[PDB]
RNA sequence: GCGGGAAUAGCUCAGUUGGUAGAGCACGACCUUGCCAAGGUCGGGGUCGCGAGUUCGAGUCUCGUUUCCCGCUCCA
RNA sequence: GCCCGGAUAGCUCAGUCGGUAGAGCAGGGGAUUGAAAAUCCCCGUGUCCUUGGUUCGAUUCCGAGUCCGGGCACCA
RNA sequence: AAGGACGUGCUAAUCUGCGAUAAGCGUCGGUAAGGUGAUAUGAACCGUUAUAACCGGCGAUUU
RNA sequence: AAGGGUUCCUGUCCAACGUUAAUCGGGGCAGGGUGA
RNA sequence: AGGCGUGAUGACGAGGCACUACGGUGCUGAAGCAACAAAUGCCC
RNA sequence: CUGAACAUUGAGCCUUGAUGUGUAGGAUAGGUGGGAGGCUUUGAAGUGUGGACGCCAGUCUGCAUGGAGCCGACCUUGAAAUACCACCCUUUAAUGUUUGAUGUUCUAA
């Protein structure tokens, strides 16, 4: 199914990272999204189209799992999955990871 | 150095070595003889300054190089094909000997 | 004679200007395109030259014959 | 053989003569080839249909005219000498062993009727190989009138006139004299014609009665209608 | 033609735009607040002068 | 795709897909590769734009 | 009509640049990359009927693409066809030629 | 780019900065009025201004104004300026001396130290040249002081007085303030410029009339020859084709990525008055001298045009469109950044450099200074169409607009090119741990 | 050194389980003819290469030997 | 180099049952003739190629040896 | 037709897909909050739950 | 001509490739070019 | 086939006159006929 | 696939004539049945021709003359005996033929 939205809160199930959250930038057609400030690893840049712009050891943000990262609810870290059971026409999504049934 | 040269050309116009145009014509009033007005300027340039809490600008103009590598062959050029050869050699005997 | 007086202290006034010049408000007072000490602060060295602004004024008045 | 003199000459000279009148026409013109005056031998010519010669598919028999035949009746008996039944039955000229055997096996016999009696006949058929043409030699049935061998040379002392087969399958049987007159003729080819019909040898191919022919010796002959099964019908 | 050609080229050429110009007029008000002060002083400076000199 | 497709009326459409190729793309197209308009997505708009047109037409004659 | 508008389909990019292309454009003709028409008539009347331009003698000439020696499988550039489409009349500044 | 200057204005820094500048050229005005003892600087503010027939124009535009309506000194700006040039021939010969100058912090220091001993020198130099000058074409000067052996003493050493203490001054307000200080000097003399023409559009105001139409009008006009100037200038015919193509792939596609484009599709603000300048000057030498007795016959040849194409107006206005058309096409000298572009390695895209790079980059730069001439002669137009119904102007019309523009733009590229570095730095420094 | 051939009338030349072993010419005697040819008749002769073995019987079959002859060692 | 054969009274040659060697042509003599050819008869000279051996006796049997004639590899 | 040749994109080689209506087009449905295949992902843009894109039936075009 | 198929020319770059060195070349890089 | 009119009062042309940024461009222009000797080519 | 007439010629039943000689039989034995006998008046025989053999002394008969009567020795040998009357095949002739051969002529395949 499911579990990806662009704004997407995350408790964070990524080691050295967990207790943390972010919203969901954007969603990787590889099974990854970018959750903010815990994917930044110092990039050794080189300018392209070179001008003013900055080269250095620049904060950048990479990208990590789907999988490797677990939903916040709304009041517990839980992640067991969430609900698209129900059937307005369209599959809407609710929490069943602690069942407090809201998107 | 860039500054100056705008300066100079500036000066130069004046053809008088800025203002300085004799009293007389039509308007009575003594002579002088001026300073150097002008500016100078800037231009193309620099600045940039992800600042203004309210903003963002860019550039404009540089240039750049690579070199990068170019690698493959020697490898690159004998996976990506194959010399072989059968090497045809032929070694005509020679009998006429008499072992009867 | 009033034109003499006032250029003796003209002339002592310059030194004065030139002093305060180098030290605040870079040792590039005059004509220098670039910059790179004053604005930031508020020193004696702008007095002096308020003082010079204010002087030229004062000057041909007195010296008026 | 056939001689130029005039009566013998003119159906001699036909290619395929011999032909058929009936039977009055027949004896009338046979009367006159000769003046009579003398003997002469008269004999019938009866033609079966067999072309069967020389086999035991011959027929051959005996029948008794009532009259003699064309040189005065004379018999002469085949015999072995032990008969009993032609020497003890109805006797014979003389025993003889083989001194009558060779008499009627030798061709030369002033005797017509040639008798036959055993010498051979359970192992000779009706076979005409190297049997005689005026002798005979005894056949599995000797007879047609009588079906028994014994009565037959009997029969053969009282006027029995032994026929056999020839290459066309002619029963030559002699009727009689020139002398003879023609109801005494007739009788005689009656006589010939009805023996062969009643019994015929069951060891050999059948009869049936087509030419009959009659000629009288130094003449040739002419023959009668048949219809071959009644000279009454024709 | 000499003049055309000209035109012609700058039709094209008129481009790297200063969407930015409310910058310039953001400037130009700027420059027209000092106009306005250098009259002012002009007025207290010339004053005192009129009552010595005047 | 839609709406548009549909809207479409055979004495109409005809005369409209002249004016997207010529003169609206034949234009666009030399400009871009000479890079003196070259504008990448509007490139990709107009040239799937005129195609649909024609399908109608042979498809049941327009709509 | 003399043509329909795929027989005005025939012009994709013109070549404006470098050598004997800028120099034979200013000096003499004019020259532009025509598609892969395979036609001389055509391309006479297509800048008849579309711009106003009047022309001397059209000259056809196909270019059969040019290397690229980096392989990855067959390489190389695709065919085109250049054209000396030849000005008789218009004197066209670059991207002027005709429409009204 | 609005939002950015916005920003700016917020900030502390800033508006300490603005304050001052208001605070500096009200010390210029002041000045200007009040005499000096060598010449008379109240007498030569006002026959500046008055009229002077063909005269006043040609001394007008380069001045900007400056000091010809707030007219001081008769030295000051152009001893830095002549410095200033002496240092730049000295930089050239020696390379290691350059290196110091480039460097801002160094470079600025260096500049002063040796300007002003170079401009004492040359200064007296000049003032005895200026001062028995000054006497002789009139008469007369001054009013707190007049010609003589009293005159020469003092006008000499006045010179050099004022000199020095405007060099000084000009340095103490380009860091307190925003915008160079020798740019200062020239926005004063627009400033001195503005009351004679605000007077009439207050007397005009609103009632509905003519006089209410031209107001609205006049407000629209300062602005949209403002706007006009700009959009042209920055106006730039970018052509980015990379070098070969290098294989492929990265990004899209990776090139030697060649982004060149240097144009400006105006002819610039400097060249502009140039020209008009020229055309001017051969006449207004003579004009004096005629009426002097000397050189009769060259005013006498001004004074025959005038029979063909009329008017004085007329003669001045169909020599100017040609000049600016002119003399934008021949040369590419008088504007220094596209000397400079030629001479660095560069080649056209699509083409092989030789002969046929050469052609191309100089056709460009001749339709560009072309276009220029005629963006400066189409705003001079509009106030001349306009005014025959409206009422004739007077400061709202044609070789003003090039006198007001030159000062500013450059004014306005200093306070960027020091504004935005010092923001930069000033903020990156406290991150570091660094007053 | 090997393999196969023969030694028979003066001469040239048959035969042969081993039975009384032959021709043509020369030679002996005749005849035609003066006499010889040519022509014509009529005779003789053999250690049957030599010695044994086989046997009543050898020259041969069998074995040894003397003399006279051929064909081979191409091939290796 | 090897195996074979011949070596005769003047010239040319026969000569095995080893035991006393003859034939022819020259040549001489007699017969024939008128005298001769031819043809017939008679004549002796070989100490039967040297040297040993077997033998009572060998030219003739055996072993060498000579001179001459026969047949056979310089080298692959 | 199978199978090819040559084109075809935002541009540039090939690969992939597709044919001058050319990495698609229409139509009906499924599906959908993210997408514009790959080497090399960039550039420009698009859609955002309901009109893109993706998937299928059917149709068009199919050099 | 056949045949090759851009190898031509132009500017560049030199790791591999020309029997060497190699700034150079017909190599790499990308352009321009054959007009009836 | 080849020669002579005409095409052509033109082009081309030895060599000179100018300036230049040293890449190069502008300025000008004499004679232009006659005779003899040729090919495996041409008439063929 | 491929026919018609007519000409010529072996052989089978046959039909009508003339020899049918082995050995023995004097001579006339294809063969098979009748059979010791023919004088019928241009008629067999006889006298002469051809065919049969001359093997023990002979005669037969085609066919002409001829109204003009002979000889199997009315033997006997053998497997069978002769004239003559039916009548066979060969050698041969003519007919009816049946069949296999070739030829000739023709046109319809």
């Amino acid at each position: 199914a499911a579990k990806i939205r662009r704004d997407d809160e995350v408790i964070v199930l990524t080691g050295k990272d967990k207790g943390k959250r972010g919203k969901v930038k954007n969603v990787l057609s590889s099974g990854k999204v970018i959750v903010e400030g815990i994917n930044l690893v110092k990039k050794h840049q080189k300018p392209v189209p070179a001008l003013n712009q900055p080269g250095g050891i620049v904060e950048k943000e990479a990208a990590i799992q789907v999988s490797n990262v677990a939903i916040f609810n709304a009041a517990t870290g839980k992640a067991d999955r969430v609900g698209f059971r129900f059937e307005d026409g369209k599959k809407v999504r609710f929490f069943k990871s602690n069942s407090e049934t809201i998107k | 150095a860039k500054k100056i040269w705008l300066a100079l050309a500036g000066l130069v116009l004046a053809f008088s070595a800025s203002c300085a145009q004799y009293e007389d014509g039509s308007s009575g009033e003594l002579e002088r003889q001026h300073t150097f007005a002008l500016h100078q300027r800037s231009i193309s340039g620099d600045g940039d300054s992800p600042h203004s809490y309210h903003s963002l600008p860019e550039g404009v103009k540089m240039t750049k190089y690579l070199q990068e590598q170019k690698l493959a062959v020697a490898a690159v050029a004998a996976q990506a094909d194959l010399e072989l050869f059968s090497t045809p050699v032929w070694i005509s005997q020679a009998q006429g000997i008499r072992a009867g | 004679f009033l034109i003499v007086a006032i250029g003796l202290v003209g002339l002592i006034m310059l030194q004065q200007g030139k002093g305060a010049d180098m030290g605040a408000s870079f040792g590039a007072g005059a004509s220098a395109t670039l910059f790179g000490s004053s604005g930031s602060g508020n020193f004696m060295t702008r007095m002096t030259a308020l003082l010079a602004t204010l002087f030229f004024i004062i000057s041909l008045v007195l010296g008026n014959i | 053989m056939a001689k130029l003199t005039k009566r013998m000459r003119v159906i001699r000279e036909k290619v395929d003569a011999t032909k058929q009148y009936d039977i009055n026409e027949a004896i009338a013109l046979l009367k006159e080839l000769a003046t009579a005056k003398f003997v002469e031998s008269v004999d019938v010519a009866v033609n079966l249909g067999i072309d069967a010669r020389k086999s035991d598919q011959n027929v051959r028999g005996a029948t008794v005219l009532p009259h003699g035949t064309g040189r005065s009746v004379r018999v002469a008996v085949f015999t072995q000498g032990a008969n009993a039944e032609a020497a003890k039955a109805a006797g014979a000229e003389l025993v003889g062993m083989e001194d009558l055997a060779d008499q009627i096996k030798k061709g030369e016999m002033n005797f017509d009727v040639v008798i036959a009696s055993p010498d051979a006949m359970r192992v000779v058929g009706q076979l005409g190989q190297v049997l005689g043409p005026r002798g005979l030699m005894p056949n599995p049935k000797v007879g047609t009138v009588t079906p028994n061998v014994a009565e037959a040379v009997k029969n053969a002392k009282a006027g029995q006139v032994r026929y056999r087969n020839d290459k066309n399958g002619i029963i030559h049987t002699t009727i009689g004299k020139v002398d003879f007159d023609a109801d005494k003729l007739k009788e005689n080819l009656e006589a010939l014609l009805v023996a062969l019909k009643k019994a015929k040898p069951t060891q050999a191919k059948g009869v049936y009665i087509k030419k009959v022919s009659i000629s009288t010796t130094m003449g040739a002959g002419v023959a009668v209608d048949q219809a071959g099964l009644s000279a009454s019908v024709n | 033609e000499a003049r055309t050609e000209v035109r012609k080229v700058i039709w094209p050429t008129r481009q790297e735009t200063l969407h930015t110009t409310l910058i310039v007029a953001a400037v130009t008000a700027v420059m027209s607040l000092i106009l306005w002060g250098l009259d002012g002083i002009l007025v207290r400076l010339v004053s005192f002068i009129t009552g010595l000199r005047f | 795709m839609k709406a548009k497709e549909l809207r479409e009326k055979s004495v109409e459409e005809l005369n409209t897909e002249l004016l997207n190729l010529l003169r609206e793309q034949f234009n666009l197209r030399m400009q871009a590769a000479s890079g003196q308009l070259q504008q990448s997505h509007l490139l990709k708009q107009v040239r799937r734009d005129v195609a649909r047109v024609k399908t109608l037409l042979n498809e049941k004659a327009g709509a | 009509m003399i043509r329909e508008e795929r027989l005005l389909k025939v012009l994709r990019a013109p070549h404006v640049s470098e050598k004997a292309s800028t120099a034979m454009e200013k000096s003499n003709t004019i020259v532009l990359k025509v598609a892969k028409d395979a036609t001389k008539a055509e391309i006479k009347a297509a800048v008849q009927k579309l711009f106003e331009v009047e022309v001397e003698v059209v000259n056809t000439l196909v270019v059969k693409g040019k290397v690229k020696r980096h392989g990855q499988r067959i390489g190389r550039r695709s065919d085109w066809k250049k054209a000396y489409v030849t000005l008789k009349e218009g004197q066209n500044l670059d991207f002027v030629g005709g429409a009204e | 780019g609005l939002d950015f200057q916005s920003a700016k204005g917020g900030l502390g820094e800033l508006k300490r900065r603005l304050l001052f500048v208001i605070g500096a050229l009200i010390v210029f005005r002041i000045g200007s009025f009040i005499p000096i003892p060598g010449i008379d600087a109240a007498v030569l503010a006002k026959l500046l201004e008055q009229q002077r027939g063909t005269i006043i124009e040609m001394f007008n535009m380069f001045c900007g104004g400056a000091l010809s309506r707030a007219s001081i000194f008769a030295l000051g700006i152009m001893p830095y300026i002549s410095a200033s040039i002496i240092i730049q021939l000295l930089t050239v010969v020696h390379p290691t001396l350059a290196e110091i100058k480039k460097e801002g912090e160094s470079g600025r220091r260096k500049i002063s130290q040796y300007t002003r001993y170079g401009t004492l020198v040359l200064a007296i130099f000049q003032s005895i040249g200026i001062a028995t000058g000054l006497p002789n074409m009139p008469g007369m000067q001054g009013l707190v002081i007049n010609p003589g052996f009293a005159f020469y003493f003092t006008a000499v050493v006045s010179l050099v007085t004022g000199t020095m203490f405007l060099m000084w001054l000009g340095e103490q307000i380009t860091e307190r303030g925003i915008g160079n200080g020798i740019s200062i000097i020239i926005f004063a003399g627009i400033v001195a410029g503005l009351p004679p023409a605000i007077a009439h559009t207050i007397e005009q105001a609103r009632q509905g009339d003519l006089h209410f139409l031209v107001l609205l009008l006049v407000a629209v006009l300062v602005f949209a020859v403002t706007f006009f100037v700009v959009f042209v200038e920055r106006g730039q015919r970018r052509i980015v084709v990379n070098y070969a193509k290098r294989q492929q792939g990265r990004r899209v596609y990776a090139a030697q990525s060649t982004h060149l484009p240097l144009k400006v599709n105006m002819a610039g603000v400097i060249p502009a008055i140039f020209a008009s300048s020229i055309i001017l000057f051969p006449a207004t030498i003579a004009s004096w001298f005629g009426g002097g007795t000397g050189w009769n016959w060259l005013t006498t040849i001004s004074l025959y045009l005038q029979p063909g194409q009329p008017l004085y107006v007329l003669l001045y206005a169909s020599a100017i469109i040609f000049f600016c058309f002119f003399y934008t096409a021949l040369v590419f000298n008088p504007r220094e950044t596209a000397d400079n572009l030629k001479k660095s390695g560069a080649f056209v895209p699509g083409i092989r450099p030789g002969e046929q790079t050469a052609k191309y980059i100089d056709k460009v730069m001749t339709r560009l200074t072309l276009v220029g001439a005629l963006y400066i002669t189409f705003i001079c137009l509009i106030p001349e169409f306009m005014r025959d119904a409206m009422k004739v102007p007077f400061y709202f019309g044609g070789t003003s607009l090039l006198i007001v523009v030159v000062v500013i733009m450059d004014f306005m590229a200093q306070v960027q090119t020091l504004m935005m570095s010092s923001q930069y730095e000033s903020a990156l420094k406290k991150a570091n741990l660094k007053g």
